[PDB]
């Protein structure tokens, strides 16, 4: 029932199952293909907190997995150590055979907690996170993945991220610069906005003066 | 370390402007990278702000007083004030001078902001407001 | 033929791929697996780039329900089952 | 007295007792919160701040949170030195920059 | 044909099996997995029920040795065989 | 060298592989299918002594597996936990990617122990154990399981048990009623049958009015 | 044709391989799977021995880097994509 | 891109995928075969020192494997159990579906230690290490397996040694004869040699006197 | 708690019936959900079973007594008594009442038993047969 | 005394030691058996019932079995309070409910 | 004195220290390595023998190794009794079985 | 548990054969499967091994010696000892019989050697070159 397209001399064009193509020709497998799209390349927002929102937790539910020959690179990239409230972790560390999406220019990586009442946490839109080849219905900790879905065919730094309320409607997000510097997380700021708060308190040397973290608000101006 | 010592007559009559100076010693309030306030609990009430100054000249103040409190410091002397004009019954309370954790606001090109809050009190000095 | 309809659509692609002689093809002095990858980029003439896109869309739900319907975790047997229905229509 | 925060607070010693405040977005949805305890007969200290972090001095009973535009303070085992008044505060926003507190909590130690 | 020669036979077969469009199709909005099921009711017609027993009684013998003999824990992979020399027999 | 069977015109007929039929005609692979039966569709008793009498272990003999599409759904399932006389397991738990059988009216699970010299308990008949979709040559423990075979084509309760002498000729079993109240388990008893003597017992009142527990004989009348 | 042109070359082959009726068919009474194996000798006649090594000195250079650029960690899927390029290239 | 080689009328030919050759005929998947092969078939040394200079450590390669429908007897298996310096396992115990290679007149186990800074022991001519049915691209810890090549077609004792600097260019061997009773392993000795010094050793009866061990050296003459 | 008392004569003469009654208190075996039996001990043997009998009138009974015994009650006393015709020589033994553990017994249906079986014994009256 | 048990059974303190019992399916094998614990001087106690369950106040050096037609008592590490003549018992079906008990075993703590 | 040793060696008691030794491939890189310990006043006693084995009497503190046709001594928490003039040995092959010592170690314990 | 004792003359004039000689006890290093050897000590110096001695009559020397050493044994008195022609003052040394360890010992059919190697000392005997 998976449909398929094809390289024809005009465009890509739907492979029909119930219409024999008689023009389409298939000497060999190395004419076959699996590539990885992400979502952010139909313009689906990747903001931390805009991200989190489209995953869940659900359980009863066996994972799967699929591979690929090719894909995408991500701009936006994710990697999660989510815990219970009770210090647990909500996901296992991924399996073998997976390792962390080949390229990416920025890797959002959350340490942080919340609610995880399922076995894993499910893509709620459908869309699949992507290892290094590998598809899969769910998130693996530790592991960097991106979001988004596969076609089929015949023819780089990391910004840390504090967390809570993961499972939460209502949640909280934190920019690290340091370990007792942070920053309110805010939408407005892409990855070189985040950068660019990091240089101006790195480098003015104004930091928490006390034992404990501090947080930044962030002017809206 | 840094004490902030209130000052002040104590006995204010209805109407006047109440003056009250905190001296500071062992650091300096009002020439570090700091912002100060005054803070007033009147007998039996919780903690009302009164207003904040930075000591680069930044000033905020309670809603209620924006009309009436003016707050200053000579960074020669290492003294800072608060005057409150029109000083009523209603302002009886004991007054207090605070610091705001130094070395703790950060303030940038624009869209940026501190990180700061409240840590040490000076003592605190009744200010009966009457006839 | 597939067509992308929604409000947003990169029209390039940046590719990574796994598709010489020498020690390099012996895996004790080749190179890590981070390193196995080759890329390029590509326009989006004709609107293939586009098109993709909505391919995989369509392919996600058939996708879905394919493996829910299944007993293997790791199925990589999708194209060769392609394959194999391509011949048995013109050839059963 | 801009945050809600309960008159009142109880527990015998040992017991785990909260002290709740609530805003706005102006405030504890803005800014951090952070809490004050003021013992009898003097001035507040400061007990928690960036919401859950403890100023030198303070003992590991004392923690807190905030989520939306509420947040709580939180004892792990009351003991008699805690009777106070209880206050959070955070900067408010809508005013431009005005320190704000809450009412003021009298937690007993029963 | 196929013949099950033995003492009984159930003369009817009560189904379950893996073989619409929302969000059920979403592994986070649709059902568990014994939930993904259908099933229904057969009668013997022609004796196909019967036959099928056997058939699965002379597979046995072939399939454990079959399997007896292969590196593969899990072995998805009879059908495709199959295909495949269906092809290859008349196209060789 | 595995037979396959065909549907033809007139009745399910034998798949040669030495003469090449015509007339059989392939066009896809959803024309191809595996199905799993149930060896009480044959006549085969499922009375509980009377089933793991056919069963046994052996070492050396690594286990295999193959799947489903679709499958007869069981009367008579089973399930067992079955410790060693010292308190071992006998049996793994099963592995990833096994859950239990997907339909039965009755799964008979057993608690109890016996001798388990191999790895793994064997059916003696060659018959296999099958789970959600799978078909293994081995019992897994905790797992629910039908017992039968596979055919190639070409187009809800538990009752417990107790036991003792698992692995042995001379073995004994329980219906469990309540944690005090047994009766002697016979061959004449049939699920429907067994539940009548729980309602009975249950009902009257009459159990257990001592610490330990009571075993009935149940008059053969 | 396919030459081992390298300095030894063993002319002969002693086999094992897992290539009657009975209990022996079941698990349960058959044997361990040291016992599964059949054996035998031959010799290298026509040079089709040595011209084997050097099919699998050839193959192991294409085979591990094939290898290395796949996701299967156990791959049996070799002769069957061969099996399905043999009748492609004809039938396509 | 893997070639593959076909019986002819005359000899094994090329099997070409630019030609499309009619002549090559394929009516069944029973005609086609993954065979193994030895290194020693095409005259590669097999004492001990000068096999385990031909395996080495790297990290950031994962493992492969293929499989085997036939292959060659081993004069010459090995097994290996060598630790870190520090105690530690150098490789991790074979994985499920590993067994040992089915056929071999002597085994070579090795008991020792040496530096080992990968995660695996490949081959450095790339060869595989063959388990039962299966190729490697890794050695596992324990198992017994063959050193070899695969090529694809269209139609017994063990002798422990102990070792140092498993991992290092200057490595020593003995040979065992008892617990307390070595001798130099050196080059010139087959397994049959060795035995044969094993002989006049354990028959002679002049074995360590002393707690600990002994190290015989072995006259070149 | 319940007790269950054996009396009789001690000495009882050859040929004659045997009659021995126990009393019960402290609940009632003789009208409650009960077995109880008659089981001797001749002096340096074990444990021989007389009879039993179930408080609404099921009896059992050793078949070699079949022909010889008689055990009855009564519910309005709370005792039962055992009853051996011709007593002999090789009767000599001490005689126990005993209890069946009450609400142990299952009587069903038809096809349905109990899952009784004894705990609490009586003192032992020795029975001496002689002239 | 249709049950078998060997006339005897000893060790010393601390040793375990056991009791066999031997009978037929109309007993043994067709009901649970009991054992019964009979100290000199006075009346057996039911020490085992349903095979191996243990009635309050016997204590946990006492265990047992049934397999077949034959049964048995054990215990684990024998005390000298333990000297006794041990019984078997159960129903006798042939019989039509006849209770059996077997012959007795005088077990000597050495 | 042909295998070289350094002429001395030192630690402080409960230090871990060590004496090399170096020679060829007709002695260390030939056959196995011996140490002896030779206390002030008397004869060596035999210490190590084939590279790492302890003979009776010598304590777990000596240990050694040997790697091509260099050898080493070492001890793992150095004792005052330890002072001594230690040895390396080897059979040399060369000079058709000659045997050699090397130059002596003197080890003083500080 | 076997003894080797030294002795001699402990003065030998220049130029003489010096004759040390061990007896043994407690075991038999002249005819038991044992080397036994010849080691010296000039004071001051390290351990310099003189000659080996396999009870069969298998013999090694140092090489400086090799012109002026002889090392032989009676096996009716176990007893066994060193003679060095031309003794010079560089001569002067402690001297000691030494044993190999015995049964450590292995001679093949040529292809094979030993793994032996020395444990017990004898005393040591000072030999003093000197007119
Ligand atoms: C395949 O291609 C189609 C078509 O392009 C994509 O369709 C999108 O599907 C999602 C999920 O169903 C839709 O998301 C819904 O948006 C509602 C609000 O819409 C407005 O606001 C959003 C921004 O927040 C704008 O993007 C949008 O244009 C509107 O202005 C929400 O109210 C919905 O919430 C409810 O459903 C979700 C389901 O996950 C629950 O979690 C919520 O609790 C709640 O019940 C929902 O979020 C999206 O609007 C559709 N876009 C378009 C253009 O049609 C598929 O997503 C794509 N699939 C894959 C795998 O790539
Ligand atoms: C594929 O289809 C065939 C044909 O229908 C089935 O054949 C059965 O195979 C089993 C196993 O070989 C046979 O079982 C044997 O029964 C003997 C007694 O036979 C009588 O009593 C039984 C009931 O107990 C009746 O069902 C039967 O009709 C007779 O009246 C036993 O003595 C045998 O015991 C010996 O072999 C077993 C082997 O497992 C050992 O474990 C024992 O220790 C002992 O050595 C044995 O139990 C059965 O009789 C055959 N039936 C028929 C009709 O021929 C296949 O079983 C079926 N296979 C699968 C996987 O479905
Ligand atoms: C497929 O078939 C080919 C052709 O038969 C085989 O080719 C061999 O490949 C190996 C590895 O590249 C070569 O080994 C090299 O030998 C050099 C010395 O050569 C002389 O001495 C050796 C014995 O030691 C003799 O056998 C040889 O004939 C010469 O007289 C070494 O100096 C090399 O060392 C360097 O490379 C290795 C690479 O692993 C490093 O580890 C070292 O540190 C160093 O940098 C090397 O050992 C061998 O000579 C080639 N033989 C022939 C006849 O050409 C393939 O091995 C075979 N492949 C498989 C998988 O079967
Ligand atoms: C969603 O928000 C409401 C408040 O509007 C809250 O009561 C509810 O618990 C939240 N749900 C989750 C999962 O956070
Ligand atoms: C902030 O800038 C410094 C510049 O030296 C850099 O080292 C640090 O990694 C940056 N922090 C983050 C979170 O990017
Ligand atoms: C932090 O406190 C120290 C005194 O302990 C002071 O010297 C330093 O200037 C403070 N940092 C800032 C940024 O003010
Ligand atoms: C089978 O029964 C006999 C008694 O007839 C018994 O000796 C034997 O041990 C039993 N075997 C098993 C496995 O229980
Ligand atoms: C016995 O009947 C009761 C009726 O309430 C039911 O709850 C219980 O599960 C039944 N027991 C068994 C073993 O089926
Ligand atoms: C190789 O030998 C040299 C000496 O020639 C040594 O320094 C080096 O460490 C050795 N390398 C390894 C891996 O043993
Ligand atoms: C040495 O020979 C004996 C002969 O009895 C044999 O038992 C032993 O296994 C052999 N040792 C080795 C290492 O082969
Ligand atoms: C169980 O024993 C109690 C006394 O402890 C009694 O009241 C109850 O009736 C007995 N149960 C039955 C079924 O006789
Ligand atoms: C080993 O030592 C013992 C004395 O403990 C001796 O009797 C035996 O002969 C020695 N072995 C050899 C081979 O000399």
């Amino acid at each position: 029932s998976i449909p398929l397209g094809v390289i024809h001399n005009s465009t890509l064009q739907v492979s029909d199952v119930d219409k024999l193509v008689c023009r389409d020709k298939l000497s060999s497998t190395n004419q076959l293909r699996s590539v990885g799209l992400n979502l952010e390349g139909n313009g689906v927002a990747t903001d931390v907190p805009s991200v989190t929102k489209r995953w869940g937790f659900r359980s009863g539910v066996p994972p799967k997995v699929v591979n690929y020959e090719a894909g995408e690179w991500a701009e936006n990239c994710y990697n999660l150590e989510i815990k219970k409230p009770d210090g647990s972790e909500c996901l296992p560390a991924a399996p073998d055979g997976i390792r962390g999406f080949p390229r990416c220019r920025y890797v959002h990586k959350v340490s942080g907690t919340g609610p995880c009442a399922g076995d894993f946490a499910f893509h709620k839109e459908g869309a699949f996170f992507l290892y290094d080849r590998l598809a899969s219905t769910v998130i693996y900790r530790g592991t960097t993945f991106a979001e988004g879905v596969v076609a089929f065919l015949i023819l780089s730094t990391t910004i840390r991220y504090q967390a809570t309320g993961f499972g939460t409607n209502e949640t909280e997000y934190l920019f690290e610069v340091d370990n007792l510097t942070y920053v309110q997380l805010e939408s407005r700021f892409t990855p070189q906005f985040l950068l660019q708060l990091n240089e101006t308190i790195y480098a003015s040397g104004k930091r928490s003066n006390t034992t404990g973290k501090l947080i930044w608000k962030v002017n809206p101006e | 370390q840094v004490q902030l010592v209130e000052s002040g007559p104590g006995l204010v009559k209805p109407s006047q402007t109440l003056s009250l100076i905190c001296t500071v010693s062992g650091g300096s309030i009002s020439s570090g990278d700091f912002y100060w306030s005054w803070i007033r609990q009147p007998p039996g009430k919780g903690l009302e702000w009164i207003g904040f100054f930075y000591y680069s000249g930044i000033t905020y103040y309670n809603p209620s007083l924006k009309s009436r409190v003016s707050i200053s410091r000579d960074t020669s002397t290492n003294q800072f004030s608060l005057k409150l004009r029109s000083v009523t019954a209603a302002d009886t309370a004991v007054y207090y001078c605070a610091r705001v954790r130094g070395g703790r606001i950060t303030l940038g090109q624009g869209d940026m902001y501190y990180y700061s809050g409240m840590d040490v009190w000076g003592q605190g000095t009744l200010v009966t407001v009457s006839s | 033929v597939i067509v992308n309809a929604q409000p947003k659509c990169n029209p390039n692609l940046h590719y990574w791929t796994t598709q010489a002689i020498g020690l390099a093809w012996i895996p004790y002095f080749g190179p890590a697996a981070e390193g196995i990858y080759t890329e390029g980029l590509m326009h989006n003439q004709d609107g293939l780039i586009c098109g993709l896109r909505q391919l995989a869309n369509e392919t996600t739900q058939a996708l879905q329900l394919f493996l829910r319907a299944t007993t293997e975790l790791r199925t990589f047997s999708i194209l060769n089952r392609k394959a194999i229905d391509f011949l048995l229509q013109r050839w059963g | 007295s801009v945050l809600t925060q309960p008159p009142s607070a109880s527990g015998t010693p040992g017991q785990r007792v909260s002290i709740s405040c609530s805003g706005s977005r102006s405030n504890i949805g803005g800014n951090t919160v952070d809490w004050y305890q003021q013992l009898p007969g003097t001035d507040p200290k400061l007990l928690i701040y960036s919401n859950d972090q403890r100023p030198s001095g303070v003992p590991d009973r004392f923690s807190g949170s905030k989520s939306g535009t509420s947040a709580s303070l939180a004892i792990s085992g009351l003991q008699s030195e805690d009777e106070a008044d209880y206050y959070c505060a955070a900067w408010d926003d809508s005013l431009n920059g005005h320190w704000v507190f809450g009412g003021g909590t009298k937690l007993t130690v029963l």
